[PDB]
């Protein structure tokens, strides 16, 4: 479970829940549960702040990866419904959290911020002085290569 | 040993085809065309009583009209060249 | 219109005399039918008038492209007929302006009964008999201008159109004569114009300063190249 | 195998081809940008992944001499070019 | 009244929004020293009247 | 492994010096010498040098003498003379190592363990870099292929101390261009660069046919470097891209039109000054 966190990819509420569920609230003789996750109310609350924190997770790792994702795949991809979906959305964007674009119009929940046209030409001739410079890191070594295959 | 000398102080050719940041140019530019605003009010001011603002608007002019020029001529070559 | 092809106008000649050739060459222009190129001639040669020197000059001038300009289907500048030297000159061709701009076509015929007779005289008889057979093009321009996407039975009905096929016909030979920027979409009946597209965005701003940059290059070299230092 | 100006891939060919369902192709393509072997992005309104490489590969005698072919070609634009660039500006160049 | 930028469709009924782009105060200034050596021009009519 | 070899003026001047004087009379191949400099948190600065007479035999690639106690006493005046110089590699004129380097660079290396070979290619005078710096290597080569001795590459540039740098600079002060550039000092840049970038893809293309003709063996890597350089082109003529290029070039346009014609004025305006002047002149005359 600790692992899961840590990488960067999308976990589903549900596998999750299927997964873990007995063993983290339930538990047995062999797996001593803790009340961390239990039965109790503040369990329960406990419970919901975990799915809560799943379900970012998941937003933050669908930021970094997705672009335009329709609001539909969100919300299956969240297990959640699509105004639950939007609703932590908006509230994730409002706080600032995460940066993104609800177009209810169409479902399009864009993550990209608008690019200008001098970011845009920045980014080319940044990709232009790295190709020239391992350019010639790529001229140096193959001089190297037939130097030595002589 | 001449030329081997020169090579201390020889731009290497990736820099021929570098392109200063966007970001810088627009703002060397506005700043440039700020002052040259202020240059013409000085300029028309010194003409119509006449009857240095104009040394200081052909150096702006000159510093302009190179770094847009080299700029712009950096990308073209930049366009033609990488595909 | 055989010399002007064949001979070439010195550009380092007077003002004046670049005007005098550019108004007849706008009336050549404007006799070939090549009304646009002799609409920008006859501007050129107002724009290099003497100043306040000419006045018949001046008057013929704004007569002969007023007329031209309601060729093409623009309605002129209004200035024009207040000015103290060119209120009378051009009285006449404020009524037929205002008469094809109204669309009554009476109203331009009675014009042409009154002061037409003084075209003849003015030598333009021939291009006002054109813009009364021409006076559609006008309303189609402004059709163009105001709506985007209006059915071929509007355009039929807001220009006294009898037929939706004469509408079709007459959109279709102004949109090809280069006066609309539209398109019919035949299939249900209506005239889309070219969407507007960025043209900042586009190379034309870059064309339009190359011009202007060369012409102030142009001007720098002019001016540099005298110098007139006395020995 | 991508001409390497369509870089963009559509769901149906991954679909057809990994022989999986659509609704798999996006969790592969996350998976395999999360390990590190690929940095594009994901759309989903039109689900054509975007894509750029940083993880190179093993080349073939074929492979190689239809690579150096194209860096033929982009020797000689860039010779072009160079030329064009000098000969147009002989008088500035001093 | 020039508060939150955003232009309302009513064609299909939307409010988009966007980030209202500065103003580009290089072609202010561009038209700011057009007028000023328009200005220029007109003094410079002032003057060659001397032949 | 080093980042860099700063490379003094003074080293590449000895050079040329030494090789000059051996190659009057003796003429030979690549003339060795040890090169000394200071280090630094990883990058190396190449600061004096001094020639070990050294002699090669074209046969059996292995029969040369570089002395031992010369070096070393070399060395000892050198460290009397100025004490924060320490031995930090050697050097050769030879545009091309020999079989026979590797041997040279492991005796440098018993007085130095990180010891870095700087080829300073004295007689030809081209692009640039006339100095490349290359540091021996030794691993199982990870990918399963037998292990040799190999010299990998670290790169190299030529910077100055103060005293070198006026020494260098009044040493031309008759072909140094304007560091404020200017118009026609870009452009050759440019063409510069564009000679350059070509000059860099034919050396790619020619190693690429010896590869493919079999003449030399496929790397395996490296090569997929230089794949991954083809992979990085910008992919022009995209419709984001058109549009924001054009968007900046016309807003360069702009200034360079509103520039063009602040001069043109300033013409006019001292046209009509000159004329002014010149007419007062004629009338006063009288």
């Amino acid at each position: 479970l600790l692992k899961l966190f840590t990488t960067m990819e999308l976990m589903r509420w549900s596998t999750l829940v299927e997964d873990y569920g007995m063993e983290l609230r339930k538990g047995s003789l062999e797996s001593p549960a803790t009340d961390v996750f239990g039965s109790t109310e503040e369990g329960e609350k406990r419970w919901k702040d975990l799915k809560n924190r799943v379900v970012e997770h998941n937003i933050r790792i669908m930021a970094k990866y997705y672009t335009r994702i329709t609001m539909k795949r969100m919300a299956q991809l969240l297990d959640l419904s699509v105004d639950e979906s939007e609703a932590f959305l908006s509230n994730l964007v409002v706080n600032k959290t995460i940066f993104a674009k609800v177009d209810r119009l169409a479902g399009i929940i864009n993550f990209q911020r608008p690019k200008d046209p001098n970011n845009l030409l920045n980014d080319w001739s940044q990709k232009l002085n790295s190709l020239m410079s391992l350019v010639n890191k790529t001229t140096h070594l193959i001089a190297k290569e037939e130097m030595i295959h002589n | 040993e001449q030329k081997m000398l020169l090579n201390l102080h020889k731009k290497s050719w990736m820099e021929g085809l570098t392109l200063q940041d966007y970001s810088e140019h627009c703002k060397h530019n506005e700043s440039v065309v700020k002052e040259m605003l202020e240059l013409a009010k000085n300029y028309n001011k010194a003409v119509e009583e006449e009857d240095d603002p104009k040394r200081h608007l052909e150096e702006h002019v000159d510093v302009l009209m190179t770094s847009n020029i080299v700029q712009c001529l950096a990308a073209m070559l930049d366009t033609v060249v990488f595909k | 219109e055989k010399l002007v092809s064949k001979s070439v106008f010195p550009e380092q000649a007077n003002n004046n005399e670049w005007a005098r050739y550019l108004y007849y060459t706008g009336r050549i222009k404007a006799i070939q039918l090549e009304y646009s190129e002799a609409r920008r001639t006859m501007t050129n040669a107002l724009r290099k008038a003497p100043q306040h020197t000419a006045v018949g000059f001046k008057q013929t001038v704004h007569k002969l492209l007023i007329v031209v300009e309601l060729l093409l289907g623009e309605i002129p500048d209004r200035l024009q007929f207040r000015q103290p030297s060119l209120k009378r000159s051009l009285m006449p061709y404020f009524l037929l302006t205002q008469a094809v701009r109204t669309g009554n076509l009476a109203k331009f015929n009675q014009v042409l009964d009154q002061f037409g007779e003084k075209f003849q005289a003015d030598g333009t008889y021939t291009l006002i008999i054109r813009l009364r057979h021409n006076v559609i093009k006008t309303g189609v321009r402004m059709i163009s201008l105001s709506y985007s996407r209006i059915s071929l039975a509007d355009i039929a009905q807001k220009l006294q159109l009898d037929s939706p096929e004469d509408a079709e016909f007459i959109v279709a030979k102004a949109i090809r004569d280069g006066v609309i920027e539209a398109s019919i979409n035949h299939e249900k009946g209506y005239v889309q114009s070219k969407e507007m597209i960025d043209i900042y965005s586009t190379r034309e701003p870059q064309l339009a300063f190359h011009q202007r940059i060369s012409f102030c290059l142009d001007i720098h070299n002019m001016s540099v190249k005298a110098m007139r230092f006395p020995p | 195998t991508r001409p390497a100006n369509h870089r963009q891939l559509t769901f149906e060919e991954i679909a057809k081809s990994a022989k999986i369902t659509v609704n798999e192709v996006e969790l592969l393509v996350m998976k395999a940008l999360s390990v590190g072997l690929v940095k594009g992005s994901i759309d989903e309104v039109d689900k054509r992944v975007h894509m750029t490489w940083v993880q190179p590969r093993v080349l073939d005698l074929q492979q190689i001499k239809g690579m150096k072919d194209r860096l033929e070609f982009w020797c000689t634009d860039v010779k072009s070019m160079e030329m064009l660039v000098e000969h147009q500006a002989h008088d500035i160049l001093t | 009244d020039k508060k939150f930028h955003g232009i309302l469709d009513q064609g299909e009924g939307v409010l988009i929004i966007f980030d209202e782009p500065p103003v580009d105060k290089t072609y202010e200034a561009a038209l700011e020293t057009i007028q000023n050596m328009s200005k220029v021009v007109d003094s410079l009519y002032n003057k060659a009247k001397k032949l | 492994a080093v980042q860099k070899v700063v490379v003094h003026p003074l080293v590449l001047l000895s050079v040329v010096d030494h090789f000059n004087r051996i190659g009057k009379v003796g003429n030979q191949k690549r003339v060795v010498g040890v090169l000394l400099g200071s280090w630094q948190k990883k990058v190396l600065d190449v600061s004096n040098s001094f020639a070990v007479p050294f002699d090669e035999d074209d046969k059996d690639d292995s029969v040369w003498f570089l002395d031992h106690d010369y070096l070393e006493n070399m060395y000892g005046m050198f460290k009397k003379v100025n004490a924060r110089e320490r031995i930090v590699g050697w050097y050769h004129t030879g545009p091309k190592l020999h079989k026979n380097d590797i041997a040279i660079n492991e005796l440098m290396k018993r007085y130095c363990p990180n010891s870095v070979l700087v080829i300073i290619d004295v007689k030809p005078k081209d692009l640039g870099l006339p100095t490349e710096a290359y540091i021996s290597v030794e691993e199982v080569h990870d990918d399963g292929t037998p292990t040799s001795k190999t010299f990998e590459h670290v790169t190299s540039e030529i910077g100055a101390e103060e005293a070198e740098e006026v020494g260098v600079e009044h040493l031309l002060r008759d072909i140094k261009d304007t560091t404020v550039g200017t118009l026609s000092q870009r452009i050759t840049n440019q063409v510069h660069g564009l000679k350059g970038l070509n000059s860099k893809l034919l050396d790619i293309r020619s190693y690429l046919e010896k590869v493919a003709t079999g003449k030399l063996p496929i790397n395996h890597q490296i090569i997929y470097q230089l794949q991954d350089v083809f992979n990085l082109l910008p992919d022009v003529s995209l419709q984001e891209f058109v549009k924001a290029f054009y968007l900046k070039t016309n807003d360069q346009m702009v200034v360079v039109y509103l520039a063009s014609l602040i001069r043109s004025v300033v013409a006019l305006h001292n046209l009509i000054n000159n004329k002014i002047a010149n007419r007062d002149a004629e009338k006063k005359e009288g």
